[PDB]
């Protein structure tokens, strides 16, 4: 009763306990891949790693790297801000090669609807100068 | 009124004679746009200065954000697009989206151009691929990450 | 006068995802596809319609017995039945309940042994969702 | 032998009715362990009546197999009430186990 | 989809793509001709002529390397196509082999961007197409085929078809930096022609290799590194020569190229004879 108090998991399950999940996930992620199914893929690829990591890459090598300028007032909370909505981006950002600006997903979303230039006005077209 | 003196400074001051009087006035209207939530229309204020703030040869004359952001690849620690699907210094392969599996392409916008790089875990979707997967998700795609992006 | 050259085929076959099976015949030339889903047990129907991740862990393999039960397959559909019997819990804590699960003679022995089974049938599609099945309600 | 048929037929319907009792009895009491069960009883008897009115090893979601594992798990862990009552109502249709140790296991309860 | 009249010669090869959508039909005509097999219709794209000789085998490689397809004919050198704007196009020639080049296939998309070449010299070779091939001499007196094991985790190894009366398994090496020898499997009178290897790998391992005789054997391995165990996939003998054998996706399920114009299916029981399932003609 103590140890069935002590833990949060529904099982007690290990790698004796499931011997080959990773194959046939593997495997059904594939042939998912085959199929027009690409998110239950991920999904299914996801629950094979977040188990990997419990009892115990092509996806990396790009990070992004904020411009360091030496400010002290305003403009130093403003170099992380958004440039449509004015808030802090810190999950899911776009950024524009032409010119160094962020956006968020959902602004940037909205804002290509109705733009055609950058909403901070450096006139860059950024749908055609992001590269 | 400092809403029809800032739409109608706006075609001259920064062109011709820079005063103060109508800095004022455009800090206030953008203010005032910020806080009725009129984000779209103070994106076309800016754009709409940056239009009428053109000289005659060209030179735009209004003060401009500062450049923030720009993005690595962790080899040759350099840019990896100068102001292909490999990185034009070391060579070196683009993550792809994690849905399709397709990497990074270097030299109206739809939603299927341009990567969704997040800050946190430095995971890069296509914006239709990451739109579709955290419509009904809210876990970063990549294996070995725990980051509620969107 | 030296090289080792086969007579060239005349005819032969590719297979799909789906189970058709695309072949090309000789005597002008005739490519024609037959369908031959019967004979595949991976079934691309049924993973259009499974949730094993975006319910409690008796609506997964619920919702699969409902799928399995409506494309008329039986014994799958009552897997998943019996799993979705061996996986419900409630808002209060009974330890005994997660005593019960823990056991090393019920549920583990019922997911070793399906596996065990759907290995002869060749069923990879099931291994898989019974082994996501049986670890996202690990949580 | 069409009539050993309805009759094997009505003992597997008022079998249902019984495990449909004993789980709502426990979960009357509000004992979780034991109501999943007489659950999975009664699914397994609905699969043997569905497979008796339609008409190399055993899969486990048979309905002796898993009946079977469930008596053994029962008498591993010390529930005395349900590893006799599986022997009271489910001995003579399927052989759990030997006669000596049934009518050993009801003369000591 | 009935496909009639496709070339005005004997048709050698035709392979899906990744999506089943696209279909590629080379032949002896010198012609490879790409069609939209989606749904029904099977309307034609391009009629692309970029060999010098009969096109033997080609190969869709993986939408994760882009629209690339491969190509090998009898003149000995690897021509690679990719697809860019609606527009088909020659990327890269390879051409090291002496004799004819004979079987073709891209590597699993785990292995990368890898594609592997065996002729009728008696050699192989393997090669990287991105943006130093190794060169191993198979067998003797010929090879007619090569497959891929496919990737079941996230020990490459590939299987080679010789005229030598062999079928050969290969495993790579990082102590020699070479594709490298690790079994040897014989169980024909005459020279290979196919091998296949099953895409599915649960319990035991699976390949098919049939040949000219007659004969079909369906090697399987149980363990990782035991015997391959041997069986005949008929008692009789095969009414005509067989040419190719493919493997089903999902399961294993065998169809056969006799010389007679038929596709004979092969589906496996619970105690292992191999039951004919179903006869597919003209
Ligand atoms: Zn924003
Ligand atoms: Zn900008
Ligand atoms: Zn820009
Ligand atoms: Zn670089
Ligand atoms: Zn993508
Ligand atoms: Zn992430
Ligand atoms: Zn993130």
């Amino acid at each position: 009763i103590i140890e069935a108090y002590e833990q949060e998991d529904l099982l007690h399950l290990e790698v004796s306990d499931i011997p080959k999940f990773q194959t046939y996930i593997y495997q059904y992620s594939k042939l998912l891949f085959r199929w027009g199914l690409p998110l239950e893929r991920v999904k299914i690829l996801k629950v094979s790693t977040d188990f990997r990591s419990s009892y115990s890459s092509p996806y990396n090598g790009v990070l992004t790297h904020w411009i360091e300028n030496n400010e002290f007032g305003e403009e130093k909370f403003l170099a992380r801000n958004c440039n449509y909505c004015d808030l802090r981006v810190t999950r899911s950002s776009f950024i524009c090669g032409n010119c160094q600006h962020v956006l968020h997903s959902s602004c940037a979303r909205i804002w290509w609807e109705i733009g055609d230039e950058c909403p901070s006005g450096c006139g860059c077209n950024c749908p055609e100068m992001f590269d | 009124d400092v809403q029809s003196a800032a739409l109608i400074s706006i075609f001259g001051s920064p062109r011709y004679f820079r005063d103060q009087r109508v800095d004022e006035w455009i800090q206030t209207y953008r203010d005032m746009l910020k806080s009725w939530e009129l984000f779209s229309m103070r994106a076309r204020f800016d754009v709409l200065r940056s239009k009428l703030s053109r000289t005659k040869t060209g030179v735009l004359t209004a003060d401009i954000k500062p450049r923030q952001i720009y993005i690595q690849c962790q080899n040759c620690k350099q840019n990896i697009n100068t102001p292909k699907y490999c990185c034009p210094h070391c060579g070196s392969s683009f993550p792809r989206c994690a849905i399709c599996l397709m990497p990074l392409g270097t030299s109206k916008l739809k939603l299927n151009e341009w990567f969704s790089f997040c800050l946190s875990c430095n995971h890069g979707m296509h914006a239709g691929h990451a739109e579709e997967w955290f419509d009904r998700h809210n876990v970063c795609p990549t294996p070995g990450c725990t980051c509620q992006c969107n | 006068a030296l090289d080792t050259t086969p007579v060239p085929n005349g005819c032969g076959s590719c297979w799909t995802a789906t189970g058709e099976l695309f072949c090309f015949f000789a005597n002008k030339n005739l490519v024609i596809s037959k369908n031959f889903s019967s004979l595949l047990s991976d079934r691309k129907e049924l993973a259009l319609e499974y949730l094993f991740m975006d319910a409690t862990p008796e609506g997964f393999a619920r919702n699969n017995a409902l799928v399995a039960e409506k494309f008329d397959l039986d014994e799958i559909s009552h897997c998943w039945q019996i799993l979705s019997d061996m996986l419900i819990d409630q808002s209060d804590y009974d330890p005994y309940t997660t005593i019960w699960n823990n056991h090393p003679m019920g549920i583990k022995w019922f997911i070793k042994e399906a596996i065990v089974y759907f290995e002869r049938q060749q069923n990879l599609q099931m291994l898989a969702m019974l082994c996501c099945v049986i670890l996202s309600a690990r949580r | 032998v069409e009539a050993e048929l309805q009759e094997k037929i009505q003992t597997l319907v008022d079998l249902i009715s019984i495990a449909t009792h004993n789980a709502s009895v426990y979960l009357s009491i509000d004992d979780l362990t034991n109501f999943k069960i007489w659950i999975l009883i009664r699914d397994s008897l609905l699969w043997d009546l569905k497979w008796m009115t339609s008409s190399i090893a055993d899969p486990p979601w048979d309905t002796k197999k898993l009946i079977k594992q469930l008596y053994n798990q029962a008498t591993e862990t010390g529930n005395v009430v349900l590893t006799v009552n599986i022997l009271f109502l489910f001995q003579t249709i399927y052989q759990i186990t030997e006669i000596d140790i049934a009518k050993d296991a009801i003369a000591h309860f | 989809v009935v496909i009639a009249n496709a070339h005005n010669e004997l048709i050698h090869d035709a392979v899906l793509d990744y999506y089943g959508k696209r279909l590629a039909t080379c032949s002896s005509d010198k012609t490879i001709k790409i069609f939209e097999v989606e749904g029904e219709t099977h309307k034609l794209i391009d009629t692309l002529t970029g060999h010098e000789g009969p096109v033997w085998r080609v190969d869709w490689a993986h939408p994760k390397f882009g629209t690339i397809l491969a190509s090998c004919s009898y003149d000995g050198k690897v021509l690679i196509w990719k697809e860019e704007n609606g527009r088909w196009s020659q990327i890269a020639v390879h051409a090291v082999h002496s004799a004819s080049v004979n079987s073709v296939q891209w590597a699993p998309h785990e292995y990368g961007p890898l594609l592997l070449v065996a002729s009728s010299d008696g050699k192989v070779s393997v090669v990287e197409f991105k943006e130093s091939p190794i060169i191993i001499d198979a067998h003797a007196i010929g090879v007619n085929s090569a497959s891929w094991a496919p990737a079941t985790i996230e020990s490459r190894k590939f299987v080679t078809g010789g005229a030598d009366n062999l079928v050969k398994i290969w495993k790579y090496n990082s102590d020699a930096q070479t594709y490298v020898l690790e079994s040897t499997l014989e169980g024909h009178s005459d020279w290979v022609r196919d091998v296949a290897w099953s895409p599915t790998v649960l319990l035991r391992s699976y390949l098919a290799s049939v040949s000219q005789d007659r004969t079909c054997i369906i090697w399987t391995q149980d363990n990782e590194q035991g015997p391959w165990k041997k069986t005949l996939l008929k008692e009789e003998k095969f009414p005509d020569v067989l040419w190719r054998a493919s493997w089903s996706l999902s399961g294993n399920v065998l169809a056969l190229s006799g010389g007679d114009n038929k596709v004979t299916l092969w589906k496996e029981n619970l105690e292992g004879k191999w039951e004919p399932a179903g006869e597919v003609h003209q």
